[PDB]
């Protein structure tokens, strides 16, 4: 709401007007009008009120007010109006500005980028985060320095990078349909302020340089080549079909049409003294007192007794025993007993975690339940054992975890105070304890081997067969003596460092320093199997460094882009805030502004969760303080959706006992107002930068069916080229429900196709943009001349009308093409839904374009996640092709099962399953990856166990492929044909 | 008696099931609290024993030649179960010292014939569709209370942020009475001293519309306070309904569990057993 316990205030409206001599002006004042025009009024109705002559000129003055977020806002910028400014309660209070002025301004627009005041960091009294805010500011002011190098031109490769794909060569299939390896391109050029248009058509190699393709137009250097439609421009120096737009082209069989644009044009829009004591030295076991819980919500009827559950964790993996206290009342929660550890304090390792909670309990039969928890780093950001008494404020248990620990869940306190707060006390031996530096662990480690007492065929050949196993696929204990006899051997075939890790007895200094010193000099490895280390399995930060590094080294900003969404949930499994990880994603975020737009909407999205709000919320402060222009840019996007956000909010509380179109005419009113108007026209698109959004369609946007009630909006394309790419961009918001899902599926959708292209498979699939902004809010792309199976078939009380409209839509030579691409689009999402287990398939969720080309919508849940409440262990297949879509694979066939089309149809199905398969570690990673999201359908390593059973990893290849026509036949009842 | 067993007959013996069906049995269970069940038809190897120690699955795998069974080479065991039934009365530190545990409690796949003790087909069917009822039932129970539990936790912060701008509005309008206070001090002297009892009726009727205007602020703080502890307290009213619901949840599920456990043993039709469901 614009105004607290309203959502929006009518025209009239009163305002308690705060002088400076000590008077109080109650003012009438209209809701749409400025600070300037309040100000103008004010100070000509405060010469009727006394002690009006110590009042100075209204130019002195500056308006002041409590906001939202409880932060005294000062108003300097007086062209914005009273609803816009986001007021507590209808007061102003004029006094004379102070302090510097430019910083006030920069906090504000930081402050409301980020969804929190900056002053609510500086009143945190933790040293870790005061630490990070100044020492993040060395990589904001490392990436500014490599943008201004070579300047202007690095400058444009920030705000305009190229869109490329990671590799420059071509696939068969891809090269094939060009002719002779060139592709004929339309270079436009503007004339005039008459603006009329003329274009040059050209034929050129596939793999020229955006250089060289300017001076081919000249026929028919100082300039550049830019999209049509978009703002996305071809700077730096690549092929030509290594960009998105042409490869895209390419594949769609249309023209591409780029504008000649100078660069000069372009360059210019832009501008007591310490007992300090290492932790080897100390000789004894791990103890920790549980002394006291203050409350926690239990009925004192139903629950019989409450303990302290507890234990040591190296990720998910206990280093130890368990330990429980005694069991005591719900009415009095107290304990005062040393739990003692089977572990001695040397051998814990630096990621060493202190995992608890509170648990409930109900012939000696008990349900154990949990009913808070929360978990611990045993060391601290500055590798310094933690000691002495301390609270900790547990969390509320996650929705549908039904674990005693919660080990994967983020560490340290709850913010909130009103709080179940369990009180412990950790041992005392000095004032510091220190975990030792790497030079002290090498010299272990050669200490440790020294007292210890020809790699063959046979070894040779299991040390590739282990390396076969996926990440979740757990090593046996001969599997695990094995890798760690063969540890200096494993060097060689560096891909199996997350199995020898895995071997390694983390509860043993001897064999971690060891492990130490070969992760130092180990060879870096594959961008998406260093990704398997960044996981919650994988929390030493030696084995985390190693894998950032290979990031570093080898990947590309396409693949940043495309992996994003789960390098920023792996943050939430990082113990500490500073890391190399975080330096790394926001010199990227810095450096390129694609990278750095998601990079802001993913942490921002996530900025209610209070798991991570502090994390996220610096992480956003240092980007928004560094990133520069777009700030502003974002803003207007901030302020657009959270409008968007307003109007929902009030047809879902306020006007839902209401009709559909009584509920038009309010929205069409309040978005016809102008403050509105300014808010929701001229901004960028938040599910693509590049895509400008110009002045509504107000007549053609429509609210959808929904009971949430999700809004069809329509934007102009305001470029002066959007007859060629787009004329109009429809996007639909959404208030009620969470997209975190269809986000997922969809980006996963994006890398089968992907795999399947690069290997050869034109499977054409249609992963549409789906981007999460807030809680349970988020933006969906409209996919332009898309129909429902619906549509096609009228619903009522003939399997053949799909075949029909398709003939029609496709009728002469050009039908074939188009059996083609649905033949080949329904194989991908065939194939594709059934590993990922999404919601059944039924002609609304199913849909197809003119073309012919096949896709869903509305994923929602996935994983089979109604494999809860439904006790089977059967794997599903949603997407069943019934007879009207074999007819249209088939031709009009009767006999549809039994043609040369659907055997060909078959074999692209077992092709592309056989692809998937072969990429299952990527698949598994990027899952595990998600863990911490807080989405229901990934909790745990349980849930994604299902992937695992489609691909059928625990089997052979000609064993899965002979699993998947099982399953495809089960679902056909027989329609299907089987092999025999 | 024991070592004649058949490997099919024997409790502990789950045969063609996956890891995570493992997983699920040995969560939370005490030290020695193994299974076997069939290997990886992908790896080497016939049979895969999982033991628990330290609080840790650990995965020891059963390889064969020649009509004897064993860890490695050499295979020294006669049948599976005769390797079971030694490591049962003796350590696992014969074979690696590292753990230090016997198999002391067997799995058993006749657990759910306790649970289950009806022998009929059609009984345990109708019953299992009783079960998922109440289940179902249950869990809609929850997720209702959740969506309230949440909505509330919201609603209680929005109202947590509110009662600190109440407090920051009031600390301004303090500061108006203080900055009202001190400059009107001088300025009432001089209309004191001269007649102008017409300038301080308006000055103090001003100063009277401010403090009424605190007064009232405070009383708006005041009542939000009251309805924090309101909501506050259907919060904690929320969570101790769930915390009842949660263990019913946990012992509903497991009985459903292993009564389509017990008719997955035995195999019956995935038609029969989704229509029990549903
Ligand atoms: O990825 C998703 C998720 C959901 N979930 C529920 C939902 C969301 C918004 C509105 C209504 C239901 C719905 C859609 C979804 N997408 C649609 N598309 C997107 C692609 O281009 C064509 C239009 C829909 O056209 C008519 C209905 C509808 N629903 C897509």
């Amino acid at each position: 709401g614009e105004l607290w316990g309203i959502h929006l205030m009518p025209p009239r409206i009163l305002v308690e007007c705060l002088l400076p001599n000590g008077m109080i002006v109650t003012l009438e004042c209209l809701r749409e009008a400025t600070l300037i025009t309040i100000k103008h009024e004010l100070f000509k109705e405060a010469r009727k009120y006394p002690l009006h002559q110590l009042l100075q000129d209204e130019s002195s003055y500056i308006f002041v007010s409590v906001t939202q977020e409880a932060e005294r806002e000062e108003f300097f910028d007086e062209t914005r109006r009273l609803c816009d400014l986001r007021l507590f309660q209808p007061f102003l209070k004029v006094i004379e500005p102070v302090g510097n002025r430019e910083e006030k301004i920069l906090n504000r627009e930081i402050g409301f980028a980020i969804g929190m005041p900056v002053c609510e960091f500086d009143m945190v009294k933790d040293p870790e985060v005061q630490d990070f805010r100044r020492n993040i500011l060395n990589v904001c002011k490392e990436a500014v320095d490599l943008r201004d190098l070579n300047s202007p031109h690095s400058r444009a490769m920030y705000v305009y990078p190229p869109n490329v794909e990671s590799s420059p060569e071509l696939p068969k299939h891809i090269y094939n349909k060009l002719d002779k390896g060139q592709i004929i391109v339309v270079i436009w050029v503007i004339v005039s302020p008459n603006n009329d248009k003329q274009k040059y058509t050209l034929k050129i190699n596939h793999d020229c340089v955006p250089e060289q393709v300017i001076a081919e137009a000249i026929r028919k250097g100082k300039y550049i080549l830019k999209v049509c439609g978009c703002d996305e421009y071809f700077l730096e120096k690549y092929p030509l079909s290594q960009y998105k737009y042409i490869r895209s082209c390419i594949m769609l069989g249309r023209m591409p049409n780029l504008m000649l644009m100078a660069k000069e044009s372009l360059y210019s829009q832009l501008p007591g003294e310490t007992s300090t004591k290492s932790l080897w030295v100390i000789n004894s076991a791990l103890r920790i007192k549980i002394l006291c819980a203050t409350y926690v919500n239990v009925n004192i009827r139903d629950i019989d007794k409450i303990y302290v559950r507890t234990g040591i964790y190296h990720g998910g993996e206990p280093l130890c025993d368990n330990v429980n206290t005694q069991r005591v009342p719900c009415s009095n929660p107290r304990w005062n007993e040393w739990l003692n550890y089977d572990i001695y304090i040397p051998d814990l390792p630096r990621a060493a975690r202190l995992c608890l909670s509170i648990c409930s309990v109900k012939g000696a039969k008990e349900e154990h339940c949990p009913l808070a928890w929360g978990n611990i780093n045993l060391f601290d950001y500055t590798d310094t054992l933690v000691s002495g008494k301390m609270a900790l404020n547990l969390w509320p248990v996650p929705h549908g975890l039904e674990d005693l620990l919660n080990p994967i869940g983020v560490t340290g306190s709850n913010p909130n105070k009103e709080t179940p707060c369990l009180e412990l006390e950790f041992d005392w031996f000095s004032s510091v304890v220190k975990f030792p530096d790497m030079s002290v662990i090498e010299e272990h480690a050669n200490w440790s081997v020294s007292r210890e007492a020809e790699l063959r065929e046979n070894d040779k050949e299991q040390l590739k067969a282990i390396s076969t196993r996926d990440p979740l696929s757990e090593i046996t204990e001969q599997e695990k003596d094995f890798l760690w006899s063969h540890r200096h051997y494993c060097v060689t075939i560096p891909e199996i460092l997350p199995k020898l890790l895995l071997s390694v007895k983390w509860n043993s200094r001897d064999e971690v320093a060891q492990m130490y010193c070969l992760v130092k000099d180990w060879p870096p490895i594959k961008p998406e199997q260093a990704m398997e280390l960044l996981d919650c399995n994988y929390p030493d930060p030696m084995v985390r460094g190693f894998a950032v590094r290979c990031l570093e080294k080898y990947l590309t900003d396409d693949k940043l882009s495309q992996y994003l969404i789960q390098l920023v949930q792996v943050l939430k499994y990082e113990q500490y805030l500073d890391n190399l990880l975080v330096r790394f994603l926001l010199k990227k975020a810095l450096t390129n502004q694609r990278i750095g737009h998601f990079f802001f909407w993913h942490l921002k999205s996530e900025m209610h969760n209070k798991t991570v709000s502090q994390r996220f919320g610096l992480l956003l402060e240092s980007y928004c303080r560094a990133c520069g222009m777009y700030l502003k840019h974002l803003n207007r996007q901030v302020e657009a959706m959270e409008k968007l956000i307003n109007l929902t909010d009030i047809l879902k509380q306020e006007k839902k006992d209401e009709t559909q179109k009584v509920q038009m005419k309010f929205l069409v009113e309040q978005m016809r107002r102008p403050d509105f108007m300014d808010a929701l026209q001229g901004f960028l698109s938040p599910l693509n930068p590049a895509h400008q959004l110009g002045n509504l369609r107000l007549e053609e946007c429509r609210i959808m069916s929904s009971a949430k009630r999700p809004l069809w909006l329509n934007w102009e394309n305001p470029d002066i080229m959007s007859e060629l790419l787009f004329q109009n961009n429809e996007i639909i918001f959404k208030n009620g429900d969470d997209l975190r899902q269809d986000m997922l599926t969809l980006q996963i959708i994006r890398i089968m196709e992907n795999i399947w292209q690069n290997q050869g498979l034109d499977l054409r699939m249609l992963p549409y943009g789906c981007l999460s902004i807030g809680d349970c809010v988020g933006l969906i792309e409209v996919v332009r001349n898309s129909h429902t199976i619906m549509q096609i078939q009228c619903k009522g009380g003939n399997s053949h009308t799909l075949h029909q409209w398709l003939k029609d839509k496709n009728k002469g030579e050009i039908y074939d093409a188009a059996i083609d691409l649905f033949t080949r689009s329904c194989a991908g999402y065939c194939v594709a839904t059934f590993i990922l287990g999404i919601g059944d398939r039924h002609n609304s969720n199913i849909m197809v374009k003119d073309d012919g080309q096949l896709f869903h919508i509305d994923f929602g849940h996935f994983l089979d996640h109604k494999k809860k409440k439904f006790g089977y262990k059967r794997e599903r297949v949603p997407f069943v092709l019934t007879q009207d879509f074999l007819i249209v694979i088939s031709k009009g066939a009767q006999e549809c099962t039994k043609t040369r089309e659907f055997e060909r149809f078959q074999e692209m199905c077992y092709k592309a399953y056989l692809a998937i398969r072969q990429h299952a570690n990527l698949f598994i990673n990027l899952f595990s990856m998600m863990l911490g999201s807080g989405m229901p359908e990934l909790q745990s390593f349980d849930d994604i166990a299902y992937i695992r059973k489609t691909l059928a990893l625990d089997k052979t290849e000609q064993e899965a492929l002979e699993y998947f026509m099982k399953q495809m036949n089960d679902a056909h009842h027989g329609g299907w044909t089987t092999k025999m | 008696m024991n070592n004649n067993m058949s490997l099919q007959d024997a409790e502990w013996y789950w045969g063609d099931i996956s890891r995570e069906e493992v997983n699920e049995k040995l969560r939370d269970t005490a030290d020695g609290t193994f299974l076997v069940r069939d290997a990886s038809t992908k790896m080497h190897g016939d049979y895969t024993l999982t033991l628990r120690k330290g609080g840790n699955n650990k995965l020891i795998k059963i390889f064969h030649r020649d009509g004897k069974y064993g860890f490695s080479d050499p295979l020294t065991f006669s049948s599976v179960v005769e390797l079971i039934n030694h490591y049962r009365n003796e350590s696992l530190a014969q074979y690696n010292p590292k753990l230090d545990v016997k198999l002391l409690y067997p799995v058993s796949k006749y657990q759910q014939d306790q649970v289950v003790k009806e022998d009929n087909i059609e009984a345990v069917g109708k019953k299992l569709h009783e079960y998922n009822t109440q289940f179902q039932e249950k869990s809609r129970e929850y997720d209702r209370l959740y969506e309230e539990y949440t909505r509330t936790s919201q609603e209680i912060q929005m109202k947590r942020t509110a009662i600190e701008a109440f407090n920051e509005t009031i600390k301004i309008f303090e500061e108006q009475c203080q900055t009202q206070e001190r400059y009107s001090k001088e300025y009432i002297e001089k209309f004191k001293r001269e007649g102008n009892e017409k300038e301080i009726q308006r000055i103090m009727h001003n100063y009277d519309k401010l403090k009424s205007r605190i007064s009232e602020i405070i009383d708006s703080r005041r009542r939000l306070e009251e309805d924090l502890k309101k909501q506050a307290a259907e919060y904690r009213e929320i969570d101790k309904r769930m915390n009842s619901i949660k263990p019913d949840l946990i012992q509903l599920r497991k009985t459903r569990d292993q009564y389509l456990m017990w008719l997955t043993q035995k195999g019956v039709r995935q038609k029969k057993l989704n229509e029990w469901l549903g």
